[PDB]
């Protein structure tokens, strides 16, 4: 992993220069909006056991996949279901305090497209359940700590798709 | 009853525009209707003359070495005596318009060009092409321009006063003639002198010939391919910019094909449409699991009313009951956002986008292999 | 047609989504340099008449036989269309940069530029290369490095808007290559 | 769309014009009218479920009629896909206040609502007294700006006008 | 009876296996990039010259890549009056840093595939170092100047193939010049002949 | 095209500068003539887009049977179709002037093209008189004898390429007939 | 649409030269010889009438199947359509007699006769009887050797008229095959 700070610490050690004043403004940015994302990230750690059941049942509890036969069917299903959406809420909250989706690319998205499709879980259902995360975490953090919050949602779905 | 009139007719004394205009592809692009008003300002008598020089001579341009023909009528339009149909019955019987669609024009390109032009409206079934030849061959030029704009179509249509534009009637008499239209106004950044080969064809791009494709399908009532509608179309000037989850855009054909991704794209569709005539049979009787519990979990609930919202104390304590439509059958916001996820939920609509997907596929990658002997293969 | 506006509402649509919290967060940043996208735009607008000869005559002097006998520039009328050509590829590119999207672009610019250019027998090499001076001028005229006319902007980058407007003209420049 | 911006642009390309004075003059009065619609659009999309809830048993109790068999709420599947009608319009609105103009509402929820309300016998009195709640529940300075409150109960007094 | 069945054994299944054949981590069976590229048999003289100029050594590396490497007919295809006086002079010898600028540019960090670049207008920076531009609308994928023929060729680490049709060339890329012969002044006096004195400076002189 | 010569590997790690074990000794042997072979090259993709123009209305007049009705080059589809063949035929010919071998001509243009017309009646006599034509027009661009363009290169002499380039016309014109 | 003057014009453009004393020997005696011409043509116009009347019932007389049931010109409106196309034939080597050059032939008359036949499903043999039974005709009242009506002329040779002509009947039977 390596967040906002790393990430600028990377590219002068490749040229062997200090930190020059491209470096220190990229710095402030992330240190002027530091404690924003320290605020928003315990917000939906509060919040995160209602932003996923009013997502699961606004986006894929009635449908036909909760019924014989689908997908989340048995007890199983259904709890590796929503413990697949709290994975994502959890490592959402990792990048936006880092800054960077670099988190995102090795403990999550590693290979998770091939797993899915081999198990035969919905690809297009597991989108749009994210999608559905994404505007009720959006309604807690306000649209300031949500743009941040928002930019590793489409990133797990960009990444998926 | 949907609609109850169609655009061949008058508009009735009560409405604005058309109905048939309203739900159309009329509303979504530039193919509408300007109108000349009553008395018009120097510069917007140029946005009507522009709109003319743009139907009637099909996108063709008009240097003005070569509009200096027209100042004659120009004027005579700019004084306003001639109406805008009068105008084009002018300017059809120019020489600037017969240099370009009449000289080296095969008597098919020439009344098709003629209905794209003069009317709004491909040319429809056969016996109306033989009779607009058989008035040019007895009657000469001048009065064959009089067979389109003088008969009933003209006036019902475009009136007096509105310049010609391709209609998107709603209803079309044959459903082939909606290919027909396609074919013929062929994109915006497209003209009747590149679509009639009368650039390559001559010497220094004058002297061409205005030959027509799609004569056969005048004559042998044969439909227009798919992708002469799909990928240089009206559809992608007035194209609604949509989410469509069978997307109707022809993608581009590719190079390097091969007959084992064709033969397991060809099953696949085969697996999926079997499938569909197998599910949507199972479905509409057993597909809920809460619907035999129903009338009896609706005869449990009826008892224990609070009509002033506020009763259902359970004890001491209060309870909040709320009368709501909704609430009061037990649902919640989550009832009526399931309506709008059942694309990537319903078993039913998930075969039937990966069936169309697939003959999407299907259709670009079967007519990519209609080439042939020196190919270049590849190795996927 | 869309803009940038109305692009992020259909992309919303597709989600059955409102605009809400982060989506609209990207539009407030549209608008918060939407002065130096009306500061870009004026730039290309006031050069024009003079962009599309610096570029159709440069391309001339690298393909001469354009205006050698039987070639596609030989008279006038067509040295003329090749000119009215010219012009109305950047005047849609103009459109684009302004309203930030290139549906433009894809709807009517290039809705049958490929197969218009076929069919009339217009090289398709020579005609990217009058598309990609262009993009040389025009990235020129918002960085303001142009070397022989500057005009007068506040202090700050174009950077960006010098980006988005090289990327219209290469999707004209490969939707007809 | 109808926009601020297609409209100058299409306007433009009719006569054959570059963006002119008077265009990019009227794209800056899309940036001073910009952060009050834009503040509406964000009270809607984070208060919306709340306000769908209230102006559609607003449309059954002024109308108990509709809960007979025979009519358009005879059962719990009309009644939820009453519900989600509401809230289509609503966040029409909220496409509407993010785009500038009347793009949305004109091509997805207008252009042929007279057909198809007339062929389902879906009442049309039903709609507009779901829309006329909300905006006669518009407290100006509670529940958004007053200049937001203008942009808000523009289109929702435009939607009236519509299918009225 | 279904269309999408759920693997898995044992009871609450469907008869199908975990994973559709009992492996629910299954082994990659696609190959490198160098090696993907050399077995379709067009991308021919791409790969020789990933290996003639060194740029091979990172195309192999596990970073994600979306490799847009021009088929055979591209590379033919440069043989234009236009694109020729651009990279004619990358055939000379010694002029092998421009060649890896030039090819660096067709390697893109990341994995995006055809259908995630539908409608979707991306900008992203090569591994050369400049942005490059990726938008597919209506279908019409295209990198820069390329418009990618054949979409998507899946590959060992990860990394994904497309086939375009021309050569994208780097937005600030300028031709290194023809080699030339050094010049040196002829008289000193004509040297002395072109500087302005303080009198001609002043205007006191012609 | 950037296959033809050798490049030299010099920095670490690349694996050519060191593992290589083998340098293209007759690729860098072919640079002893190399400049005065992109000169020849250069002589004919400068004037590319006017020997297939010439060349195809260079027949038409020597059979008029052709653009005649149901002649194979009276359709639009098919004159276009017809210039494709001889902008593909006149760049492979270069390209192996180019390279100095008929390898890549022999295997990308002529390896299953004689089967082609014959399978697509298109008439092959008046097709190789178009390649006769554009040899005609190749040893005239080279020794730079041609009427109405010259150019400016170095003085010497560019003999032994103008025949070489004679043999790759008729290579073609033989695979073919 | 062209003649024979501008013919040599459009051939001498394409190589860029101008129209000298070499190319102007065959026009000079085009048109010494163009007054033969205009009582050639006059023979044409005062007959034509007569003539198709005189060359398609000799079509239906030469196979009588045509006039069966299920035979392609049955119907009276079959039988009128032919004698609608009886003429036209001839209207237009009549503007390419008096032109002499058929780019004004097969511009509007045989562009795409072929096909409209083949889709229409025109017998296409009886057609090469509708046109080789005029060009018996046709030449033989250009030679002025009609066995019945005779025409008032002065004597000379006539027979390059007569073949000028019989060129433009066998464009039409080469065409619609
Ligand atoms: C019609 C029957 C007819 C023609 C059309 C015309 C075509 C033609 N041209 C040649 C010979 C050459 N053509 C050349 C081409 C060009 N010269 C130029 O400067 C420009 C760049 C280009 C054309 C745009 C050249 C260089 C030659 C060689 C002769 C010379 O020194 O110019 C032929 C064949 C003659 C031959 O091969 O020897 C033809 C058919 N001529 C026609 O007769
Ligand atoms: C990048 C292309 C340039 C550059 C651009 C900047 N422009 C900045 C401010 C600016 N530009 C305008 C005029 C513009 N707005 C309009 O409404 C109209 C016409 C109707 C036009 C042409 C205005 C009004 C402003 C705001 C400041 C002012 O003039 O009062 C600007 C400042 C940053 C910002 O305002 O956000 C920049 C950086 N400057 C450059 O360095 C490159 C060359
Ligand atoms: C409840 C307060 C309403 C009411 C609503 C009903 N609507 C029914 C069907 C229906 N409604 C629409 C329009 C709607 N769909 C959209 O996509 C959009 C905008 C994006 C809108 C406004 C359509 C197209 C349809 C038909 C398809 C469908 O089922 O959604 C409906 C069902 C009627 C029936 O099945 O016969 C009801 C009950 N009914 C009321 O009483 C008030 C007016
Ligand atoms: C072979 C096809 C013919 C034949 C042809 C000859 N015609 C000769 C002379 C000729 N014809 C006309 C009339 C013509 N010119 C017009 O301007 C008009 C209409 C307005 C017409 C019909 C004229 C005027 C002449 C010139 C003699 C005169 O009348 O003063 C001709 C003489 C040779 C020559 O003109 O060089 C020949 C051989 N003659 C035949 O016997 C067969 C049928
Ligand atoms: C409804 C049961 C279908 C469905 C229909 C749609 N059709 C759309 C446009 C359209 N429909 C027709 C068919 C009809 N019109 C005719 O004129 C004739 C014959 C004379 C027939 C059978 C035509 C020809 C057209 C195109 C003409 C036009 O748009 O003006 C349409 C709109 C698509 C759009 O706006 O892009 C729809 C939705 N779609 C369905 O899902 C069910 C299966
Ligand atoms: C110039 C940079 C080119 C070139 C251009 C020529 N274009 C000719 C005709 C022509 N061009 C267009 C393109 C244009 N019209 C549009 O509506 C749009 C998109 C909105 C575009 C880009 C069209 C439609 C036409 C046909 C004109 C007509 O139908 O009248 C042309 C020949 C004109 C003629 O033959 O009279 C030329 C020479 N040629 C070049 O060599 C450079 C590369
Ligand atoms: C052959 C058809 C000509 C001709 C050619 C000669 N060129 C000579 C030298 C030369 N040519 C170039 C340009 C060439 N080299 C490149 O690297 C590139 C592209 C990047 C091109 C087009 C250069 C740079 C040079 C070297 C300058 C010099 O040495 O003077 C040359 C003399 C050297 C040699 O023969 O190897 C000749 C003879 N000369 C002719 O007479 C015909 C017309
Ligand atoms: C032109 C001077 C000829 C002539 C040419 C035609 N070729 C037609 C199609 C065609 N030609 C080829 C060979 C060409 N394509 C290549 O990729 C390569 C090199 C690798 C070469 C030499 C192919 C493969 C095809 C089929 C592909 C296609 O049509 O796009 C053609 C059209 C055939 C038709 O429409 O029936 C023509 C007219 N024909 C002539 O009359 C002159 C002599
Ligand atoms: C053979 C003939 C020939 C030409 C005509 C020019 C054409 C030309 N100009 C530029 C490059 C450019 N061209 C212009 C155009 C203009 N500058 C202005 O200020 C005016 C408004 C307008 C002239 C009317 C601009 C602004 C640049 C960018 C650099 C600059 O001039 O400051 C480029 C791209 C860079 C390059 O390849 O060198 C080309 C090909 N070059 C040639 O070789
Ligand atoms: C999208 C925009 C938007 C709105 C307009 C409101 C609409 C709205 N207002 C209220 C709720 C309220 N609204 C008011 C306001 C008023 N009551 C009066 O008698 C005065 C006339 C008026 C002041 C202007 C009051 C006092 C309440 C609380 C009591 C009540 O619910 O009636 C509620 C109930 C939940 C809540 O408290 O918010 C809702 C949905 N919400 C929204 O999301
Ligand atoms: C399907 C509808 C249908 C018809 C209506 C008829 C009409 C008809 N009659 C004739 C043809 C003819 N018709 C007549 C007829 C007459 N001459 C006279 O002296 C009388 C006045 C008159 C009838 C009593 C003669 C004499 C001919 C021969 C002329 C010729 O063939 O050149 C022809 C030309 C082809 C042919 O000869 O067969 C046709 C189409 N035939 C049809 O197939
Ligand atoms: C501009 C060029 C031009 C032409 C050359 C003619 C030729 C021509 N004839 C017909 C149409 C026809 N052509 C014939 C002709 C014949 N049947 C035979 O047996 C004979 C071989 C031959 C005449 C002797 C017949 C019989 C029809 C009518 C077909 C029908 O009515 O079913 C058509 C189709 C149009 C239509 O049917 O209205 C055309 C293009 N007309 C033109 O406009
Ligand atoms: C089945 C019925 C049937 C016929 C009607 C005739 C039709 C006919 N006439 C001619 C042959 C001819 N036909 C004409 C035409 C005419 N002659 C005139 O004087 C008039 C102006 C015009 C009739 C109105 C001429 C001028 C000749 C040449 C011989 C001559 O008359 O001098 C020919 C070709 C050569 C020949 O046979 O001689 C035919 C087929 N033959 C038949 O088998
Ligand atoms: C930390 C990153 C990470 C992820 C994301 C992850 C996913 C993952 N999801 C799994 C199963 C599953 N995943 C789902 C998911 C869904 N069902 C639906 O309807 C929706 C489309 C979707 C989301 C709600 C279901 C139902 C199963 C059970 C499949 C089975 O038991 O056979 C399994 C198999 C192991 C198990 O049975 O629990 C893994 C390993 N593992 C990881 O380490």
């Amino acid at each position: 992993m390596q967040d906002a700070i790393t990430s600028v610490i990377n590219a002068a050690d490749v040229q062997g220069k200090y930190l020059d004043a491209n470096s220190v403004e990229k710095l402030r940015g992330y240190f002027q909006t530091g404690e924003l994302r320290v605020r928003a990230a315990a917000t939906i750690a509060a919040n995160a056991a209602t932003i996923i059941k009013e997502a699961v049942a606004k986006s894929l509890l009635y449908s036909d996949i909760t019924r014989p036969g689908g997908n989340m069917y048995t007890t199983r299903r259904y709890a590796a279901c929503i413990r697949d959406l709290d994975y994502y809420l959890r490592y959402a909250t990792y990048g936006m305090l880092a800054g960077d989706p670099s988190i995102l690319d090795e403990r999550v998205l590693n290979g998770l497209k091939e797993t899915y499709n081999s198990l035969g879980v919905p690809i297009g259902a597991t989108i749009q359940a994210i999608q559905a995360m994404k505007e009720v975490t959006g309604s807690l953090v306000g649209s300031d700590a949500g743009k941040e919050m928002g930019l590793y949602f489409d990133y797990i779905c960009s990444g998926l798709s | 009853k949907v609609v109850d009139r169609l655009d061949s007719q008058p508009s009735a004394a009560f409405e604005q525009t058309k109905q048939v205009y309203t739900f159309s592809r009329y509303i979504l692009g530039p193919h509408r209707a300007v109108v000349a008003p009553v008395a018009m300002d120097p510069s917007e008598k140029e946005v009507v003359l522009r709109a003319v020089y743009r139907q009637v001579f099909g996108n063709a341009y008009i240097m003005e070495e070569e509009r200096a023909e027209l100042r004659v009528m120009e004027s005579q339009f700019l004084l306003g005596e001639l109406s805008v149909k009068e105008l084009v019955r002018a300017l059809a019987k120019s020489s600037t318009y017969k240099v370009r669609f009449f000289e080296g024009a095969v008597q098919y390109r020439f009344i098709e060009l003629c209905f794209k032009h003069l009317l709004g409206r491909a040319p429809d079934n056969h016996e109306e092409i033989a009779v607009h030849m058989r008035k040019y061959q007895q009657e000469g030029y001048d009065a064959e321009i009089d067979s389109y704009l003088d008969a009933g179509e003209y006036d019902n249509v475009f009136g007096d006063d509105t310049v010609p534009f391709l209609r998107f009637r709603g209803v079309y008499t044959p459903c082939d003639s909606f290919n027909r239209q396609c074919a013929l106004q062929g994109g915006w950044a497209n003209s009747d002198k590149a679509m009639g080969g009368a650039a390559l064809s001559g010497y220094n791009g004058s002297d061409g010939r205005q030959m027509s494709t799609m004569i056969g399908n005048y004559i042998s009532g044969k439909p227009i391919p798919y992708e002469k509608v799909a990928a240089d179309t009206p559809l992608k000037s007035t194209a609604p910019n949509w989410y469509a989850r069978p997307n109707p855009a022809l993608a581009p054909q590719p190079a390097y094909v091969s007959a084992k991704e064709i033969a397991e794209l060809r099953s696949r569709v085969s697996k999926l449409e079997a499938a569909w005539s197998v599910a949507v049979k199972q479905s509409a009787a057993a597909k809920d699991t809460v619907e035999t519990w129903r009338a009896a979990a609706k005869e449990m609930a009826a008892m224990r009313g609070i009509s002033p919202m506020g009763e259902a104390y359970f004890g001491g304590i209060a309870q909040k009951v709320d009368n709501g439509a909704l609430a009061q059958l037990g649902n919640k916001a989550s009832s009526y956002k399931k309506y709008l996820y059942a694309i990537e939920t319903d078993e039913v609509s998930r075969l039937e986008v990966d069936l169309e997907e697939a003959k999407g596929q299907l259709r670009v990658l079967e007519a990519a292999m209609a080439k042939s002997t020196p190919m270049t293969r590849t190795a996927e | 047609m869309l803009d940038a506006f109305s692009r992020v509402v259909v992309n919303s649509d597709a989600k059955a989504a409102y605009v809400g919290g982060s989506d609209l967060q990207a539009l407030k940043s549209f608008i918060a340099d939407g002065n130096k996208r009306l500061d870009a735009v004026n730039s290309i607008v006031s050069n024009a008449s003079c962009m599309v000869s610096d570029a159709v005559s440069g391309m001339i002097c690298e393909n001469p036989g354009l205006i050698s006998p039987g070639g596609n520039c030989y008279t006038n009328r067509r040295m003329a269309a090749c000119l009215r050509d010219g012009e109305i590829i950047l005047r849609y590119v103009s459109y684009a940069l302004l309203a930030g999207d290139a549906s433009v672009l894809e709807d009517r610019c290039l809705n049958g530029l490929k197969e218009t250019y076929i069919a009339l027998g217009v090289p398709t090499n020579s005609s990217i290369r009058a598309v990609s001076i262009m993009k040389a001028q025009a990235v020129a005229f918002i960085t303001n490095t142009a070397t022989e006319r500057k005009m007068s902007f506040a202090a700050g980058d174009c950077t960006s808007l010098a980006s988005e407007v090289a990327s219209y003209f290469d999707r004209v420049g490969a939707a007809i290559s | 769309m109808k926009s601020v911006i297609t409209t100058v642009v299409s306007a433009a390309d009719a006569a054959g014009r570059f963006p002119s004075n008077s265009d990019l003059e009227s794209i800056q009065g899309n940036i001073q009218r910009s952060a009050a619609r834009l503040e509406a659009a964000e009270k809607l999309a984070g208060n919306h479920e709340a306000v769908v809830k209230e102006a559609g048993d607003a449309c059954f109790a002024k109308y108990a009629y509709l809960k007979n068999p025979g009519e358009a709420g005879e059962n719990q599947e009309k009644i939820n896909k009453c519900y989600r009608d509401v809230d289509h319009y609503m966040r029409l609105v909220n496409y509407c206040l993010v785009v500038g103009g009347t793009g949305p509402l004109d091509e997805w929820g207008i252009a042929g609502a007279r057909e198809v309300y007339r062929t389902l016998n879906l009442p049309t009195s039903a709609y507009v007294a779901s829309i006329a709640y909300t905006r006669d529940r518009l407290c100006v300075p509670r529940d958004m700006s007053a200049q937001a409150g203008v942009e808000f109960s523009a289109y929702l007094d435009y939607l009236i006008n519509a299918l009225s | 009876r279904t269309a999408y069945p759920y693997t898995g054994s044992g009871y609450g299944s469907a008869g199908v296996p975990y994973g559709q054949d009992t492996y629910g981590y299954k082994a990659t069976t696609a190959k490198s990039i160098t090696e993907t590229a050399a077995q379709a048999g067009v991308f021919n003289t791409f790969v020789k010259l990933l290996n003639e100029s060194g740029v091979e050594k990172l195309v192999e590396q596990a970073g994600p890549y979306t490799v847009f490497a021009p088929t055979d007919d591209a590379f033919a295809a440069l043989l234009e009056p236009h694109s020729f006086n651009k990279l004619a002079t990358l055939l000379r010898p010694e002029n092998n840093d421009a060649l890896r600028k030039v090819l660096m540019h067709h390697v893109i960090p990341g994995a995006f595939t055809s259908a995630s670049l539908m409608d979707r207008a991306v900008t992203v920076k090569s591994l050369a170092g400049e942005p490059i531009s990726i938008m597919g609308l209506n279908k019409l994928v295209t990198a820069g100047t390329a418009k990618v023929v054949r979409a998507d060729v899946p590959c060992a680490n990860g990394c994904i193939i497309h086939a375009v049709s021309s050569v994208i060339i780097p937005p600030n890329y300028v031709p290194v010049p023809q080699p030339t012969k050094p010049v040196f002044p002829r008289s000193v006096i004509a040297e002395i002949a072109k500087l302005p004195t303080p009198r001609q400076a002043l205007g006191l002189d012609p």
